[PDB]
């Protein structure tokens, strides 16, 4: 990976942007350049092939420069369904092979602020039977992307057996994240209430469940 | 209009040997102007050239990877095939089967204009489990759901009445136990009339074990 991206570039809406991709003459310098867009979560596509050339189907709104021993995409008139991973692609005659640039995260600001909104779901009794207790806490449709989650059981904490997943982006730029409490069918029938915190920019709400 | 899809194995034991099959449709390897290429992607990391075979038996194979890597195809059939020999963890990835378009001449014009789904592939010594479905129930709407629990290794895939059912269905990715087991949870918001008469039933689909399990999720 010689082709040198920016990890992250950010953007308000309506505003251009631009992602540089720096390598030598071996590559970029002589080579051409091609340009692919890869939303959250999904395959890659391409924007930009021979330095400058748009497919069809591509907005305009895009474009590529080339100029020395770096290339650059520029976004014109940024919207929120822009935010996507960026990587360039170009031959290298020294290195005698085909490299991408590390890649280059696109965030998009305008969005409204989202609180979470989250869904608990007690043991079944499926899995009662089997001696086993999880309890499933689902965090979804937030904006900005950062929660924290906490476990209570009665009044104490937990810590023991909570796995969180990290924040995804969903299909509509929001985020999504999921918490699990795994415990034995003794465990869950021994306290009075169990309940998921989760703590998204400044105020805390709670979810709660019991036997 | 032109697909691609890509065939393997989910999960591969260390230094094993990968091999992956290409199937296309939609245009020829037999044009003066395409090639086939397989990119693969480390979880959250970036795009990485493999391998290219093109129409004339060219070959631009990754120099770093040479002595691991080899390609072959079968213009008339419409298939190429890829082989990663010795397997590490750290070769788990996403692999994608491409079209390479280019001019005659141009001087390296190639780009890849064309993507498969790509094929999540996961090098481990951990071995094949399924999960155990588990149904996820209880003033306007009401949220249903699915526990899909304990499974190795991804992917997973979840529908609602046989697929019927899209709306309002949000299947969350996968939690990562320190069991080295993986879970995930698919929900769907329902009206909350509705339950009394329209019946719920979540598919969970899990290949790399065969399984595929139907479960009724009432109250």
């Amino acid at each position: 990976s010689v082709l040198t991206q920016p990890p992250s570039v950010s953007g308000a809406p309506g505003q251009r942007v631009t992602i540089s991709c720096a390598g030598t003459k071996s590559n970029i310098g002589d080579c051409s350049v091609s340009w692919y867009q890869q939303l959250p979560g999904a395959t890659p596509r391409l924007l930009i092939y021979q330095n400058n050339n748009r497919p069809s189907g591509v907005s305009d709104r895009f474009s590529g420069s080339k100029s020395g021993t770096s290339a650059s995409l520029a976004i014109t008139g940024l919207q929120t369904e822009d935010e996507a991973d960026y990587f360039c692609l170009s031959y290298d005659t020294s290195f005698s092979g085909w490299r991408f640039g590390g890649g280059t995260r696109l965030t998009v600001l305008g969005q409204p602020k989202a609180s979470p909104t989250v869904t608990l779901f007690p043991p079944s009794s499926e899995e009662l039977q089997a001696n086993k207790a999880t309890l499933v806490c689902l965090i979804s449709d937030f904006y900005p992307g950062v929660v924290k989650v906490a476990w209570k059981a009665d009044g104490s904490a937990v810590n023991a057996g909570v796995e969180t997943t990290t924040p995804s982006k969903q299909s509509n730029n929001k985020y999504a994240a999921s918490s699990y409490l795994s415990l034995t069918s003794d465990q869950w029938k021994s306290h009075k209430s169990y309940s998921c915190q989760v703590t998204h920019e400044g105020s805390t709400v709670e979810k709660t469940v019991a036997p | 209009q032109v697909t691609l899809k890509e065939f393997g194995p989910a999960l591969v034991k260390p230094t094993q040997p990968l091999t992956l099959t290409c199937s296309f449709s939609g245009f020829s390897l037999r044009s003066s102007d395409t090639a086939v290429v397989w990119i693969r992607q480390p979880p959250g990391k970036a795009l990485e050239w493999l391998a290219a075979i093109y129409w004339d038996d060219v070959e631009h194979i990754n120099p770093s990877l040479k002595s691991r890597l080899s390609i072959s195809k079968d213009s008339p059939n419409s298939l190429v095939v890829l082989t990663m020999a010795n397997m590490d963890p750290v070769d788990t990835a996403t692999y994608y089967c491409g079209r390479v378009r280019f001019v005659s001449g141009g001087y390296y014009t190639d780009r890849i204009d064309s993507w498969g789904p790509g094929l999540l592939v996961t090098v481990s010594s951990a071995s094949t489990k399924g999960p155990s479905v588990f149904p996820l129930a209880p003033e306007s709407t009401a949220a249903l759901g699915c526990l899909v629990k304990d499974y190795f290794p991804e992917p997973v895939t979840v529908s609602w009445n046989s697929g019927s059912l899209t709306s309002g269905v949000h299947t969350f990715p996968a939690v990562l136990q320190s069991s080295g087991l993986y879970s995930l949870s698919s929900v769907v918001t329902v009206p909350s009339s509705s339950l009394g008469t329209q019946t719920y039933v979540c598919n969970v689909n899990h290949k790399p074990s065969n399984t595929k399990v139907d479960k009724r999720v009432e109250i």
